[PDB]
């Protein structure tokens, strides 16, 4: 009501690795 | 346009929890033959919505799937929604709000569910690792590389 | 399989885990500013899987519902699915093993997953009542048939 | 052998439960 | 009019919770770094107490101490407790209700509140098999007899 | 009427199995 | 010794765990009697430990006591540590990294762990609020005065 | 320099209430 948002779906979480599955 | 001032700003937890779990192992049976840490494959999706005023209930959705060899492992999808009662943010302000900082209070509990689910369907080890939200937010807003162009000269 | 007498009976536990889990509270923040009065109805459904030769699994569908007639406060669904290997016995007494005594084994494990799921919602607790199925299942075998055969002898 | 079954949509009972959820 | 069968048993559950909770990892970062070769000791326990008059508690302790040789990994302690109203059955088969049936209600949220404290001091999966305690308690106290399963099925 | 719970010392199940680990 | 990382800011997050946890229900079904939100006082703790060259952990220890009437309702604590590879920064801007920022990405991880311990020893669940303890860090570096008589006088 | 601590058993706040108790 005072805002709002798009509603992202689509994000921008970028990561040069993984988890490390050891 | 946004004639708002004075960095102030103001909301309360109301309430976090979870609004959807989701497992599917359909190999599960077969698979557990290849005893190995299924190569994770991560989603991240984040919604919100308007209970009443300044209640605003922001829901993030973490989607993980994983495979032993090429045929699937397991699918395990969480979605950890949260009520906040956000006032004072507007413009940017409120972008960074319920688009990155409401998602990064929720996500240790649907890191712990996902965990809960795979453990359920007797898979290996899943800690997703902490995802800053908020920092990359920042970049999203330029969706270019960070400028510090200098001349050290080390020889 | 080269079976050159007569395999006796048996039952071991191969393996239990949750091949399907299901939450679904779209009403969630709406039952938060709805009054408390959930209507908690359970349906229990069954599936068999054949893996292997004698070796078998069985699915128990625990599927929990709270809905106060028109708007659904929570849904929590878990195909707690058991690989039992066991042998030596069929027809209707292996009828009673995987459609009484083996869902009843992974009962108490779907009843958790459930549990845990509705905390994890933050929905107040619930433990499912114990469900005695090899005894409803005297009832649909020949109407009771024995049952209190509990000769009852201390070490 | 102990096998040679199908599935079923529900075996023959559902349950009500009705806690103290006030 | 008349005493018609005694043995029915009303057992309703009243509350399912965890009475204690602890994870013990002092050397974590320096345990991380160490060869993983775990000697994994389960110090299991089960103990009651009347709260009231056959308003019966059960405590399900599940311990789990990892020792890679002298080097502890971690030591974690669930003690599941659980309120139960009780009556209809007596002497041994009191015995048999805190040796097993009460336990097995317990084991699978004693299981998952270990496993989670596993996952948050970061170790792989760790999960309890399935301890049929009722088979076990019946060599010990009460060598208790099966259903009354009869042959019979028309359709 | 029934139960009349003192106390419980006795864990005859030793426990014979791992938890996967090796 | 890979010591002072000098190519841009460095802050690397390695590892996110608990190294102690501990949550005691001391009166719980006695004290369930009371079904009410247990009146609260939380704790804070900071620790920190260098583990190699730039690479420091902090440990988080929160902590939260609560009691319903003339009795403690549920105890908990969480040594909520985290490894995080630190350069580019020095002195007081690190110290103010290390001592209000890094304790704020260990607090969401901090509450989480608490909150499914509240929910498991089945007590009303606990939401704390997200305080921005960089700016509280700031405002608690600059009270040193010994002035203002605060008295104190009820009639 | 890296590092260069200063920490005190007392921070920040103390809270004996919080949350909103009915």
């Amino acid at each position: 009501n005072v805002v709002g948002l798009t509603d992202q779906t689509d994000l921008f979480y970028t990561m040069k690795a993984a988890l490390g599955l050891k | 346009m946004s004639e708002q001032n004075n960095t102030e700003m103001t909301f309360q937890i109301q309430r976090i929890y979870t609004k959807d779990i989701s497992f599917e192992a359909p190999n599960a049976p077969h698979v557990f033959q290849k005893d190995w840490q299924p190569e994770v494959k991560l989603d991240l999706d984040t919604a919100s919505s308007q209970l009443a005023d300044d209640v605003y209930e922001v829901v993030l959705r973490v989607t993980v799937t994983a495979s032993l060899g090429e045929e699937t492992a397991f699918l395990c999808e969480v979605q950890q929604g949260g009520i906040f009662s956000i006032a004072g943010i507007e413009g940017t302000q409120m972008a960074h709000c319920l688009g990155a900082y409401c998602p990064n209070i929720l996500f240790p509990y649907a890191r712990e569910c996902i965990t809960s689910m795979v453990s359920r369907g007797t898979f290996p080890q899943l800690n997703l690792a902490p995802v800053n939200f908020d920092a990359l937010f920042m970049n999203y807003l330029q969706q270019q590389a960070g400028e510090g162009t200098e001349e050290h000269q080390d020889a």
